[PDB]
C-alpha cells in the first residue's frame, strides 16, 4: 500500500480529509497548533494514491506527503 | 516578554524547502503560546506554487532583516 | 541442410518452449 | 432476498447461468471408444511432453525433406548470378 | 403559451469601463494577474458564458449577439472576396 | 475617453501598434535600402 | 584571396548569375506589352536586380565557386561591414530595448499592483523612459562599477 | 465508545433497472462493500455507477464494487440530500468489517479517541538522504 505521512508543520484546517475520496485521513486531537488538531493515516490500506490531500495543503512545503509505493487491488482503484 | 521578532519586521525565510527561501517577507503575528512549535506568521509579495500568500515558521527559520 | 533444422529450431521450437516454460514460471504460486 | 450474509454466492451473483447439468446426451459405447482411446493424452504433463517433443520433431521432419517443387528457398536460385553495381 | 415578441429595455450598459477592466467577466479573473497562469485563462475563458453565469437568459443573449458578430465578419470577409474580384482580379480575362 | 485610452494601452493592442510601426519601419528602409548583406558606410 | 575565395568583381560565377537572373527577368518580360504595368514591374525588378550585383561587387564582397557571396566574420578589417560593424549596431539596439525594459520594471516594481502595469502598459511612463537606452551603455557601464546593476547576494 | 451498527440484511435496497456498471468476480472471491443510510423519502439519485435510482423511504442496502464508490455516493447523500450514511466491507466468508464513520464521528470533526498513524514530528524537510538508509529496509519518511 501506498505510504502516506503527516508533518508537524501541519495546522489542522481538515481539508486533506476532507479531500481523500477513499476515507484514509482523519483529525485526532495535538496540541502544537491552534486548531488544536492535526491530521493522521490510520487507513493506507485504501489509499489510491490521487494526492487529492496534498492538492488540499495549504502548509509551505507540504504537511501531507503521499510516497507511492507497493500496488494493491484497493491502490490500483480495480473494481475488477 | 515578546517571544519571536516584532510585528512588520522584514524577516528571511530559512526553511530549505519553502518557496520563499533565502527571500523575505513582513511579519504579521508571532504566537506568544509555547508549545506552538511554528509560531511566527510572514506573509509575501509573491504566490507560491499553491497560490498562497502566508505561511507560518518556526522562530529559527526566521531571520529578522531590516 | 542444417538451416532447415536451426531456423525452426530456434525460429519456432525454441521460442514456444522458452515462451511457455517462462509462462509458467511467471503465473506460479508458493 | 437479494442480501444475504449466509449465502453471498446467489448476493454476489456466482451462478452457471447457462450449465445444463443434465445428464449426458452422448451414449455409451461412443464414451468407452472415445474414453479408452483419449486416455493416454489426459496427463497434462506428459501431454505436454508428447506435443512439444512430437511437434518438434515432426516440424523438424518436413523441413528437413522439403522439396524445391514447395519451397523457392530448397530449390535454390536458378538463373546465372547478376552483377553488383561495382562489384561481384 | 402565446408566442409573441419579448424583449427587455437597456439591460448593459454601452460603456468602456469593463473594456479596460481584463476578466471582468470572471469573478477569479477580474482581479488581475499574479503569475502568468492567468493570461491564458483570460482567454480560454472568454466564450465560455454559462461559467461567467447561472442566469438562461444572460447566456441567451450573449449566444445571440455573438452570432450577430460572427455574420459581422462573415460580411466583412465576403465583401473582402467581392473587391478583390473587382480590383485586384483577371476575372474579365478569365 | 479615460477608459478607452486604458484599453488601448492594454498588452496585445500596444503589441500591435508596436509591432505595426516597427514593421512599416523595417519595410521602408528595405524599399530604400534593398538588399545589403553588410554596412557599406564603414 | 581569404579562405581560398575570389573577389565578386573577380568571379565568372557571379556575372553568370547575374546574366542568367537577367535573361530570365527578360523571359518573362517577353510576354507583356512593353508599355503594360506588368512590363514596368519586370523592368523595375531587373534594375533592383542590376543594383544588387553591382553593389555587392562594389563593397568588396568575396565569392565561392558558387558564385555567391561569403561573409568573413574572423575580424579581418577588410570586412568589417560583414559582421563587427552591423554587429555593434544590433548590440547597441539590444542593450537599448532590454535597458528600458528593465528601466520600466524597476519603475513599477513598488506600485501598489505591479502586475497591473505589466498587463496594461503606464505608456507616459514608457515614452520617458525609452530615450535612455540612448545613453544604456554608460549608463549600465556606471551602474556595474556604483554595484546597482546586479542585486546583492541571490 | 462507540458501537458500530451492525450490518442488516432484508434492509430495502433502492428502485432501479440493473446496468453494466455493478458487481463482478471480484465481489464473489474478493471483496465487495455495502452502504446503507436512511431517507426521508423516495427520491431520485445519481448512481455511481449506473444512471438514475430511486432511494427508498426509509433504510436504503446497497451493495457497491469498491469502498470509492461508497465514500463518492456517501459524500453525495450528505451533500445534495442532508443524509446520514455508514459503509462496510464485506468479504467472501460473510464476515463483515464496519468502515465507515470509523469513530461514529466523521472524520474531519477531531474525535478525542483517535490515535496518531504515520505522524512525523519535524518539518518535511528534515528527512535524511536516502545514502543514511541505504541497504537498511527503511525509508527517510518512515522514521
Ligand atoms: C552467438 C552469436 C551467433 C549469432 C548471432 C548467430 C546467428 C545465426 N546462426 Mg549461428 N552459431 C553460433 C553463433 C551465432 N549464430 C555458434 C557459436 C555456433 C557453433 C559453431 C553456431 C552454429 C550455427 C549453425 C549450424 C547454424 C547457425 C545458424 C544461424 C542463423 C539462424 C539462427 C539459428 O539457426 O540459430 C543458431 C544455431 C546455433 C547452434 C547457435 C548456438 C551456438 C552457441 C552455443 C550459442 C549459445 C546459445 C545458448 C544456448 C543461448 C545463448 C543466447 C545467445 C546470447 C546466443 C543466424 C543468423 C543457422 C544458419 O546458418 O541458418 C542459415 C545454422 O544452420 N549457427
Ligand atoms: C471572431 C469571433 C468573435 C466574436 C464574434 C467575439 C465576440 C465577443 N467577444 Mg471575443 N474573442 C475572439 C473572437 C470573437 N469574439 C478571439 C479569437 C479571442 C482570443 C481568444 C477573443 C477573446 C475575448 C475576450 C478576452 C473577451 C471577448 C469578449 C467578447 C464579447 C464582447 C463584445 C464587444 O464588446 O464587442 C466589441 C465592440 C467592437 C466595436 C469591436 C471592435 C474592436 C476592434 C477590433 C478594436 C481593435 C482595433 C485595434 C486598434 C487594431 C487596429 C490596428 C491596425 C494596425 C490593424 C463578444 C460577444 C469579452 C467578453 O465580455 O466576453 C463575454 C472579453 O472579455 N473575446
Ligand atoms: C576563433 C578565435 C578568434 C577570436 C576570438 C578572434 C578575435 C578578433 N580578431 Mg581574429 N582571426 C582568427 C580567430 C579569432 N579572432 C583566425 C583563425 C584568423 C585567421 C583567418 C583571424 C584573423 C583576423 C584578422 C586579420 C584580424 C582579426 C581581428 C580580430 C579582432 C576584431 C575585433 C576588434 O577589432 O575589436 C573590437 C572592435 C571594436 C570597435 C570594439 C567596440 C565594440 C564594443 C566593445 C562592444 C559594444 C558593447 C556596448 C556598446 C558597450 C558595453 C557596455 C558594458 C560595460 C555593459 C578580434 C578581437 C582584427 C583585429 O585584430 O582588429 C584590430 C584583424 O585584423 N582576426
Ligand atoms: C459553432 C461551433 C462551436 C461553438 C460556438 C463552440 C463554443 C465553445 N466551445 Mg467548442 N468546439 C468546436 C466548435 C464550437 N465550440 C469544434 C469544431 C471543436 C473541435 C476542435 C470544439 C472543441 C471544444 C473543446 C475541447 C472545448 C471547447 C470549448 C468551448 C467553449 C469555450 C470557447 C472559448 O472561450 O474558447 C476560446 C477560444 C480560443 C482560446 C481560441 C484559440 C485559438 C485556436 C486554438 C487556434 C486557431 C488557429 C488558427 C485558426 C490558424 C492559425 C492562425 C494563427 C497563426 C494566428 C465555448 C462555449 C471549451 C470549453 O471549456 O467548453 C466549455 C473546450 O474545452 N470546444
Ligand atoms: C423568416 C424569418 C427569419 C429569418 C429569415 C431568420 C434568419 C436567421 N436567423 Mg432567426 N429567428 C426567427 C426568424 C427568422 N430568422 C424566429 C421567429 C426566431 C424565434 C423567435 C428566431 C430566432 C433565432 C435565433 C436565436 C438565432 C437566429 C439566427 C438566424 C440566422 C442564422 C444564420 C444564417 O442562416 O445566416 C444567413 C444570413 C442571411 C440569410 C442574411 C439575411 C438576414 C436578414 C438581414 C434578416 C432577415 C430576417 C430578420 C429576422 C428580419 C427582422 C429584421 C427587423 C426586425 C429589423 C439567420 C440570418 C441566429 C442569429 O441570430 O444569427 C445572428 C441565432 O442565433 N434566429
Ligand atoms: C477577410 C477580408 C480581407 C482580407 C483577408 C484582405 C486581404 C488583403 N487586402 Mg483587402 N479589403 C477588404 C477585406 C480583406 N482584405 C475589404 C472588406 C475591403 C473594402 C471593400 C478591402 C480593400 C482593400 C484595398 C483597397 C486593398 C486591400 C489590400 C489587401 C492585401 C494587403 C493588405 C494590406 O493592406 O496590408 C497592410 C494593411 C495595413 C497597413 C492597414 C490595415 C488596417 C486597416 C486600415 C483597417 C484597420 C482599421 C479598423 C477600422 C480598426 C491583403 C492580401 C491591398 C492590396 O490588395 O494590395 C495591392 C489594397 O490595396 N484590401
Ligand atoms: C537571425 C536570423 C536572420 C538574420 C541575421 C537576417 C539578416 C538579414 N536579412 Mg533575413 N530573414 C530571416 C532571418 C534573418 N535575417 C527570417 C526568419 C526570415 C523569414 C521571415 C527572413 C527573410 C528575409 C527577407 C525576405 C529578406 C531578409 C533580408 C535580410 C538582410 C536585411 C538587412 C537590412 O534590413 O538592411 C539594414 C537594416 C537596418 C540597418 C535596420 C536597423 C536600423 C534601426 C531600425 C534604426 C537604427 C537607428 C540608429 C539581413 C542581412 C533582406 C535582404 O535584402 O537580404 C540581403 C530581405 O530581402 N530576410
Ligand atoms: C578556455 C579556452 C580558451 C581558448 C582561447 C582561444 C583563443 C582563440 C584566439 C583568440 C584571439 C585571436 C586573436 C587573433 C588576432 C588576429 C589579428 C592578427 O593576428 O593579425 C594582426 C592584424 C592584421 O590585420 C590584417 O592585416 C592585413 C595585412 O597583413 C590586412 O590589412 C587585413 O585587412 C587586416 O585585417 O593587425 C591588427 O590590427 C591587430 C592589432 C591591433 C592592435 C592590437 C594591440 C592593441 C593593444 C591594446
Ligand atoms: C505618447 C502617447 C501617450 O503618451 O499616450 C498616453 C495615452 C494615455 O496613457 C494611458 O492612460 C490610461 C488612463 O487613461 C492609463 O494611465 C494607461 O496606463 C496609460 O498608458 O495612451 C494612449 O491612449 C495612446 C495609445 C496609442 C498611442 C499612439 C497612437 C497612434
Ligand atoms: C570580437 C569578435 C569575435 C569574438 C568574440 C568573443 C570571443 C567574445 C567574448 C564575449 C564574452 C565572453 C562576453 C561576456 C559576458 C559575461 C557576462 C558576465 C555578461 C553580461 C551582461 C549583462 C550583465 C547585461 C546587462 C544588460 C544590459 C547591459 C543591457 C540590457 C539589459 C541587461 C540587464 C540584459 C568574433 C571572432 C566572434 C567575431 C569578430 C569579432
Ligand atoms: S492520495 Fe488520495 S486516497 Fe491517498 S490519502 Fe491522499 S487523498 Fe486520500
Ligand atoms: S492539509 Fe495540511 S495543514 Fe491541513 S489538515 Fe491536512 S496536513 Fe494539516
Amino acid at each position: 500500500s501506498h505510504s502516506v505521512k503527516i508533518y508537524d508543520t501541519c495546522i489542522g484546517c481538515t481539508q486533506c480529509v476532507r479531500a481523500c475520496p477513499t476515507d484514509v485521513l482523519e483529525m485526532i486531537p495535538w496540541g502544537g497548533c491552534k486548531a488544536k488538531q492535526i491530521a493522521s493515516a490510520p487507513r493506507t490500506e485504501d489509499c489510491v494514491g490521487c494526492k487529492r490531500c496534498e492538492s488540499a495543503c495549504p502548509t509551505d512545503f507540504l504537511s501531507v506527503r503521499v510516497y507511492l509505493w507497493h500496488e494493491t487491488t484497493r491502490s490500483m482503484g480495480l473494481a475488477y | 516578554p515578546p517571544i519571536g521578532p516584532k510585528r512588520g519586521a522584514k524577516v528571511k525565510i530559512l526553511r530549505q524547502e519553502s518557496y520563499w527561501y533565502k527571500g523575505t517577507g513582513s511579519v504579521v503575528a508571532v504566537d506568544q503560546d509555547p508549545n506552538t512549535r511554528y509560531p511566527v506568521v510572514v506573509r509575501f509579495n509573491k504566490v507560491n506554487y499553491a497560490n498562497v500568500s502566508t505561511n507560518n515558521y518556526a522562530l529559527d527559520e526566521v531571520e529578522e532583516v531590516k | 541442410n542444417l538451416p532447415s533444422l536451426f531456423v525452426p529450431l530456434v525460429g519456432l521450437l525454441f521460442p514456444a518452449v522458452a515462451m511457455a516454460s517462462l509462462f509458467l514460471h511467471v503465473e506460479k504460486r508458493l | 432476498v437479494y442480501f444475504d450474509l449466509e449465502d453471498l454466492g446467489n448476493t454476489t451473483g456466482q451462478w452457471d447461468l447457462y450449465g445444463s447439468d443434465a445428464p449426458s446426451p452422448y451414449n455409451s459405447l461412443q464414451s468407452k471408444f472415445f474414453e479408452t482411446f483419449a486416455a493416454p493424452f489426459t496427463k497434462r504433463g506428459l501431454l505436454l511432453k508428447f506435443l512439444i517433443l512430437g511437434g518438434g520433431s515432426t516440424l523438424a521432419y518436413f523441413s528437413a525433406t522439403a522439396s524445391g517443387d514447395i519451397l523457392p528457398i530448397k530449390k535454390g536460385p536458378q538463373l546465372p548470378p547478376q552483377l553488383g553495381p561495382r562489384l561481384g | 403559451p402565446e408566442v409573441k415578441i419579448l424583449v427587455d429595455r437597456d439591460p448593459i450598459k454601452t460603456s468602456f469601463e469593463q473594456w479596460a477592466k481584463p476578466g471582468h467577466f470572471s469573478r477569479t479573473i477580474a482581479k488581475g494577474p499574479d503569475t502568468t497562469t492567468w493570461i491564458w485563462n483570460l482567454h480560454a475563458d472568454a466564450h465560455d458564458f454559462d461559467s461567467h453565469t447561472s442566469d438562461l437568459e444572460e447566456i441567451s443573449r450573449k449566444v445571440f449577439s455573438a452570432h450577430f458578430g460572427q455574420l459581422s465578419i462573415i460580411f466583412l470577409w465576403l465583401s473582402g472576396m467581392y473587391f478583390h474580384g473587382a480590383r485586384f482580379s483577371n476575372y474579365e480575362a478569365w | 475617453m479615460r477608459d478607452l485610452k486604458t484599453y488601448l494601452s492594454v498588452a496585445p493592442v500596444a503589441s500591435t501598434l508596436w509591432f505595426a510601426a516597427l514593421a512599416g519601419l523595417l519595410i521602408e528602409i528595405n524599399r530604400f535600402f534593398p538588399d545589403a548583406l553588410t554596412f557599406p558606410f564603414f | 584571396d581569404i579562405a581560398g575565395l575570389t573577389p565578386c568583381k573577380d568571379s565568372k560565377q557571379f556575372a553568370k548569375r547575374e546574366k542568367q537572373s537577367i535573361k530570365k527577368l527578360e523571359s518573362s518580360l517577353k510576354l507583356y506589352a512593353p508599355d503594360s504595368a506588368p512590363a514596368l514591374a519586370i523592368n523595375a525588378t531587373i534594375e533592383k536586380t542590376k543594383r544588387r550585383f553591382d553593389n555587392y561587387g562594389k563593397q568588396g564582397l568575396l565569392c565561392g565557386a558558387d558564385g555567391l557571396p561569403h561573409l568573413i566574420v574572423s575580424g579581418d578589417q577588410r570586412h568589417w561591414g560583414e559582421f563587427i560593424t552591423p554587429g555593434i549596431l544590433f548590440l547597441y539596439i539590444a542593450g537599448w530595448i532590454g535597458w528600458v525594459g528593465r528601466s520600466y520594471l524597476i519603475a513599477i516594481r513598488d506600485d501598489k499592483k505591479p502586475t497591473q502595469k505589466e498587463i496594461i502598459i503606464d505608456v507616459p511612463l514608457a515614452t520617458r523612459l525609452v530615450f535612455r537606452g540612448f545613453s544604456w551603455p554608460i549608463a549600465a557601464y556606471r551602474e556595474l562599477l556604483n554595484g546597482e546593476l546586479v542585486a546583492k547576494d541571490v | 465508545g462507540f458501537t458500530p451498527p451492525e450490518l442488516d440484511p432484508n434492509t430495502p435496497s433502492p428502485i432501479f433497472g440493473g446496468s453494466t456498471g455493478g458487481l463482478l468476480r471480484k465481489a464473489q472471491v474478493e471483496e465487495f462493500y455495502v452502504i446503507t443510510w436512511e431517507s426521508p423519502k423516495e427520491q431520485i439519485f445519481e448512481m455511481p455507477t449506473g444512471g438514475a435510482a430511486i432511494m427508498r423511504e426509509g433504510p436504503n442496502l446497497l451493495k457497491l464494487a469498491r469502498k470509492e464508490q461508497c465514500l463518492a455516493l456517501g459524500t453525495r447523500l450528505r451533500s445534495k440530500y442532508k443524509i446520514k450514511y455508514q459503509f462496510y466491507r464485506v468479504f467472501p466468508s460473510g464476515e463483515v468489517q464496519y468502515l465507515h464513520p470509523k469513530d461514529g464521528v466523521y472524520p474531519e470533526k477531531v474525535n478525542p479517541g483517535r490515535q496518531g498513524v504515520g505522524v512525523n514530528f519535524r518539518s518535511i524537510g528534515k528527512n535524511v538522504s536516502p545514502i543514511e538508509v541505504k541497504f537498511t529496509g527503511k525509508q527517510p519518511y518512515d522514521l
